[PDB]
């Protein structure tokens, strides 16, 4: 239950190989999480790839009115 | 555009007392300046983490480019990531890299930033494949897939010109604007004070920092400024006295070194705040805004990641 | 009218939901008093120390000690508490100077996306923007931002123009699109077919120039017309 | 317990979730030695 990154030393917390968005920053691209505690490399995003193609195009047909908040 | 500066921590008692344990104890009755100094800093530390964070993080999708790298005659093999070096970045990015520049651990220290430079890469390469392959719509909603040369043709019926002068003239345009890179690259890489702004807020960091530590070896009209001699040689009710200067004086130098710190940080969050509204108006959309975004008429502009700032092409 | 009428209504319902569950959403408010109120408990706090003195009650040292020294003490006490309120005046001062950059950007925002309608792109919410609301709040403003965002997207092909009896036909408003049939122009952002006629369409040159012209006809209102 | 100092150093029984600066470590010292000329 040893670890160790660019920060520092990480004791009681575990690595993971998986993935999620970052809830306790450590730093170095390193965040913890409670589900136990677990530590982990947060994720940018979810990956999205876009069908580009010499003559092709994408035309909206419906719309939806969205209501944001600014304080 | 810098965005962010460094993270920085001090320790209160290694830095004012010595490795001597009866100075801490005199300090523990001066108050709680160590409590104020900490929170000053963390605060620092987490403005720095916020402006990346609302610098950079304003997709929340990561596109890929298409693997045939074909755009009726454009050519940005100079604004991609190249897989070729193990860093997977442009080459402007290696060169800006490049082209910007001891370890005394007297108890100050210095955080990492919380978003390493791969992941700023992949948020500046996503922003990229986005722009070119989707237009403006992926910053409104769907990202909607459209031609190269109908994208080029709508942002010029944007400036108020016509479609067919671009669809007669595309050859052309395209070789200018690979020209116009090429010749980018070069002035980037053969002038010394393009990049001034971020090699000056480095020198400004590390010029304070060695001030605060050149200062630790003043007398401050003490008879020395070794306050284990000065412990070992006289009466301590007067070594008291001694002990008294030294530690005002130090606690003087640390609370305007903390000023600055804040005045700077202060002003690096502006620049920051205006450098994220150029990315929501320029990159992500075509802007009206007269020399907003380049001198002349705007047509678009890609982003590129730099040590503690970001560099638009216009 | 009515599926929009619809639309804002659940919209607007759906805001004050949110609102009333999550309790962070008015954190940027709440930080403001939560800083300034434990700044100024420091303050307090630094009244109780004794700054390298021999004791933090003043009156005392009076009572305790002959002049000669007291004074010396008494001096001491005075750089203290003076240097401490010196910096929380500093300290109010920056955070004075941070609030009033961030009342001016209110101020634009009010300005612009409230009386007006503004095209800077995610100024005034995420997509593009229709309209804005203000509403007030302890020690600062929420604005409640309308904007239109599209969806159901289709795929379609395209044609930059139309060559049609050597001369080459460009869309004066809208896109050319083809379903795999027949050939249409629409509006931009939303999928509205039409056929396609000489008075939607410009002419300029030849169709020998340009690259991905298509063949197709381009029918003429005035024929029918002056058939009869 | 590093909870308690978490505790003392925030002046409340009670802390919310994220991560708090305490305090500072230093190794100490083992023995001590002397050297002096002849
Ligand atoms: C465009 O989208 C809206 C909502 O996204 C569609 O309205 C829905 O229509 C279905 C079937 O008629 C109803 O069951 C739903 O209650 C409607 N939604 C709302 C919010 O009223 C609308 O039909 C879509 N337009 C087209 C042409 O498909
Ligand atoms: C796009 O531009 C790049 C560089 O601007 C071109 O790469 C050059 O290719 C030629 C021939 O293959 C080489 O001799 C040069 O050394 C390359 N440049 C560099 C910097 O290495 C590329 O050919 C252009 N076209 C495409 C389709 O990528
Ligand atoms: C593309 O759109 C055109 C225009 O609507 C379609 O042509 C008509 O389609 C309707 C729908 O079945 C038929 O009732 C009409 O008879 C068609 N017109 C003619 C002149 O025959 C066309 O079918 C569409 N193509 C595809 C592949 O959907
Ligand atoms: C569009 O129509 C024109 C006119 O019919 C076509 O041009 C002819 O192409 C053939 C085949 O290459 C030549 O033998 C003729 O001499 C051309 N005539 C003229 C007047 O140019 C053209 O090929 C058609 N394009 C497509 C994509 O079908
Ligand atoms: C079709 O697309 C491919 C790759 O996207 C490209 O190489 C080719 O030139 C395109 N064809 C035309 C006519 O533009």
């Amino acid at each position: 239950n040893v670890f160790q990154t660019r920060a520092g030393c990480l004791i009681g917390a575990e690595y993971v190989n998986n993935s999620y968005e970052c809830d306790i920053p450590i730093g170095a691209g390193i965040c913890a999480s409670y589900q136990s505690i677990i530590a982990y490399t947060m994720s940018l995003g979810a990956e999205n790839s876009v069908a580009y193609s010499n003559n092709s195009i994408a035309i909206p047909t419906n719309f939806t009115i969205s209501v944001t908040t600014e304080i | 555009l810098p965005v962010s500066m460094t993270k920085t921590s001090v320790d209160c008692t290694m830095y004012i007392c010595g490795d001597s344990t009866e100075c801490s104890n005199l300090l523990l009755q001066y108050g709680s300046f160590c409590t104020q100094l900490k929170r000053a800093l963390t605060g620092i530390a987490v403005e720095q983490d916020k402006n990346t964070q609302e610098v950079f993080a304003q997709v929340k999708q990561i596109y890929k480019t298409p693997p045939i790298k074909y755009f009726g005659g454009f050519n940005f093999s100079q604004i991609l990531p190249d897989p070729s070096k193990p860093s997977k970045r442009s080459p402007i990015e290696d060169l800006l890299f490049n082209k910007v520049t001891a370890q005394k651990f007297k108890g100050l220290t210095v955080l990492p930033p919380l978003l390493t430079d791969e992941m700023i890469a992949q948020y500046t390469s996503a922003l990229l494949a986005g722009t070119i392959t989707s237009g403006w719509t992926f910053g409104a909603g769907p990202a909607l897939q459209i031609p190269f040369p109908m994208q080029m043709a709508y942002r010029f019926n944007g400036i108020g010109v016509t479609q067919n002068v671009l669809y007669e003239n595309q050859k052309l345009i395209a070789n200018q604007f690979n020209s116009a890179i090429g010749k980018i690259q070069d002035s980037l890489s053969s002038t010394p004070s393009a990049l001034g702004k971020l090699q000056d807020v480095v020198n400004h960091n590390a010029q304070a920092l060695n001030t605060l530590v050149k200062q630790l070896s003043s007398k401050f009209g003490a008879i020395s400024s070794v306050l284990n001699d000065i412990f070992s040689r006289l009466d301590p009710p007067e070594a008291e006295v001694q002990i008294d200067r030294l530690i005002t004086g130090r606690l003087q130098s640390l609370q305007t070194y903390v000023t600055q710190q804040l005045i700077r940080a202060a002003e690096i969050r502006a620049s920051a705040n205006l450098a994220a509204t150029k990315m929501s108006e320029c990159v992500l959309g075509q802007s009206k805004r007269v020399d907003f975004c380049g001198k002349g008429y705007h047509l678009m502009s890609f982003p590129q990641s730099a040590p503690h700032g970001v560099v638009f092409l216009h | 009218q009515k599926l929009i009428a619809n639309q804002f209504n659940s919209a607007i319902g759906k805001i004050q939901d949110s609102l009333s569950s999550t309790p962070s959403a008015l954190g940027k408010l709440q930080d403001v008093v939560n800083h300034n109120a434990q700044a100024l408990n420091t303050l307090v706090k630094q009244l109780s120390s004794k700054f390298g003195a021999i004791s933090s009650v003043l009156n005392d040292i009076f009572s305790r000690l002959d002049p000669p020294e007291a004074e010396v003490q008494i001096d001491r006490l005075i750089t203290g508490r003076l240097q401490s309120l010196q910096t929380y005046v500093t300290q109010q001062l920056i955070r004075a100077a941070e609030i009033r950059a961030s009342a001016n950007l209110a101020a634009t925002k009010m300005s612009e996306c409230v009386l007006g309608q503004s095209k800077r792109v995610d100024f005034c919410g995420k997509g593009y923007h229709l309209m804005s609301f203000p509403q007030s709040a302890p020690h600062g403003v929420v604005f409640l931002h309308v904007t239109y965002v599209p969806a159901q997207e289709k795929n379609f092909t395209t044609a930059p123009a139309i060559c049609h009896d050597g001369k080459a036909h460009f869309p004066r408003e809208g896109v050319f699109v083809s379903n795999g049939t027949h050939w249409f122009v629409t509006q931009r952002n939303f999928y509205e077919p039409q056929i396609i006629t000489t008075d939607n369409t410009f002419v300029s040159g030849n169709c020998d120039v340009v690259i991905g012209i298509v063949n197709n006809t381009v029918y003429d209102p005035l024929q029918p017309e002056l058939d009869s | 317990d590093p909870l308690s100092e978490t505790k003392c150093t925030l002046k409340s029984f009670t802390v919310e979730k994220g991560i708090y600066q305490t305090s500072n470590f230093r190794v100490q010292p083992t023995e001590s030695i002397v050297r002096f000329p002849n």
